[PDB]
C-alpha cells in the first residue's frame, strides 16, 4: 500500500515539475511579449517627440 | 485576589503586544517611471 | 527553546518576502527592451556592448 | 497592519533602494555622500530589526504570554489537598 | 493602445510567476511526502510511525 502511493507520488511529483517547465516557456512568451509592447510604446514616443519638435 | 486580577490585566498586555507582533506585510510593488513618461516631463520643463 | 522555533521562523519570513522582491525584480529586468542606434555608424559597437 | 508589519514595510522598502551616482552633476556632489551613508546606516538598522530585534521581541512575548497561559489565575484561598506551607511555596 | 497591452501582458506575467510558485510548492511537498513514505518503508516500530 505505501509503495504504491509512494510511487504514485513520484509520478505526480515528476508531472507537477514537467507542469512548472511548461509554465517557464509561458513566462517566457508573456515577458516577450510584454518587451515587445514596451518597445512598440517607446519608439512611438519618439516619432511623436519628434514631431512635436 | 488583587493578584489573580493583576493576572487577568497580565494576560491583556500580553494579547496586546501579540497583536503588535503578527503578520508577515507583503511585497509592495513601487511605480517608477517607464522611458515614455520620463521623456514628457522632461520635454515638459523645457518647452515650458 | 522558542527562540529556536522563532529564529526558524523570522529565517524564513525574511528570506520569502526578499524572494518576492527579487523575484520581481527579475521579471523586470526580463522584459528590459535592447537599445537600437542603427542611425549612428558612430555608435554600432556601443550598441553590441550594450545588448550584450 | 500590526506594528511589526509597519517596520517590515520600511526595513524591505529602504533595503531596495539603490545609492545614487550624480557624477554628472558636481552641482549635487554633496547631495550624492549625504544620500549614500544616510542610506547604508539604514539598511543597517533595517537588518537589524529584521535578523535581531523582531525575533528578540517575539521570542520574549513567547515565554511571558507561556507561562501565564498556564499560571492564568492566583490561588487566594488554600487550594483542596495543600498545606499552608506549600500553597505559600 | 500598446502601453494598454504591455500593462495586460505584464498582469499575465505576475498571473504566470505565481502559478510557476505554486507548482514548486507542490513538486517540494511531494518530494517531502515520498521522503517520508521512504524512510517510513525501510524503518521499523515508532520510528516507522514517526516518519509515516
Amino acid at each position: 500500500q505505501l509503495s504504491v502511493i509512494k510511487e504514485q507520488a513520484t509520478e505526480y511529483q515528476r508531472l507537477s515539475s514537467d507542469t512548472r517547465l511548461v509554465i517557464v516557456n509561458l513566462n517566457n512568451n508573456l515577458i516577450t511579449d510584454s518587451s515587445n509592447f514596451q518597445g512598440i510604446v517607446v519608439n512611438l514616443n519618439s516619432k511623436v517627440q519628434g514631431d512635436n519638435g | 485576589t488583587a493578584a489573580d486580577t493583576t493576572v487577568k490585566t497580565v494576560l491583556t498586555d500580553v494579547t496586546t503586544i501579540k497583536a503588535q507582533m503578527a503578520g508577515v506585510s507583503p511585497l509592495q510593488v513601487p511605480q517608477t517611471d517607464t522611458i515614455a513618461n520620463f521623456v514628457a516631463r522632461l520635454a515638459a520643463l523645457e518647452h515650458h | 527553546t522558542n527562540a529556536t522555533t522563532i529564529t526558524m521562523d523570522q529565517g524564513m519570513a525574511n528570506q520569502a518576502s526578499q524572494a518576492m522582491q527579487i523575484q520581481t525584480y527579475c521579471n523586470s529586468v526580463k522584459q528590459q527592451v535592447p537599445v537600437d542606434f542603427s542611425q549612428f555608424p558612430n555608435l554600432k559597437d556601443n550598441q553590441t556592448q550594450i545588448n550584450q | 497592519a500590526s506594528q511589526a508589519m509597519q517596520i517590515q514595510t520600511y526595513c524591505n522598502s529602504v533595503k531596495q533602494q539603490v545609492p545614487v551616482d550624480f557624477s554628472q552633476f558636481p552641482n549635487l556632489k554633496d547631495n550624492q555622500t549625504q544620500i549614500n551613508q544616510g542610506l547604508d546606516l539604514a539598511k543597517g538598522h533595517a537588518d537589524l530589526y529584521l535578523n535581531t530585534i523582531q525575533p528578540q521581541i517575539i521570542t520574549n512575548i513567547s515565554n511571558i504570554s507561556n507561562y501565564f497561559a498556564l499560571q492564568n489565575a492566583i490561588p487566594a484561598v488554600l487550594p483542596p489537598g495543600s498545606t499552608k506551607a506549600q500553597w505559600l511555596r | 493602445g500598446y502601453k494598454g497591452l504591455q500593462v495586460q501582458a505584464q498582469n499575465a506575467v505576475t498571473a504566470a510567476t505565481q502559478m510557476s510558485n505554486a507548482w514548486d510548492s507542490l513538486t517540494s511537498d511531494l518530494g517531502s511526502l515520498i521522503t517520508d513514505l521512504d524512510k517510513g518503508i525501510t524503518s521499523g516500530d515508532d520510528i516507522r510511525q514517526l516518519w509515516l
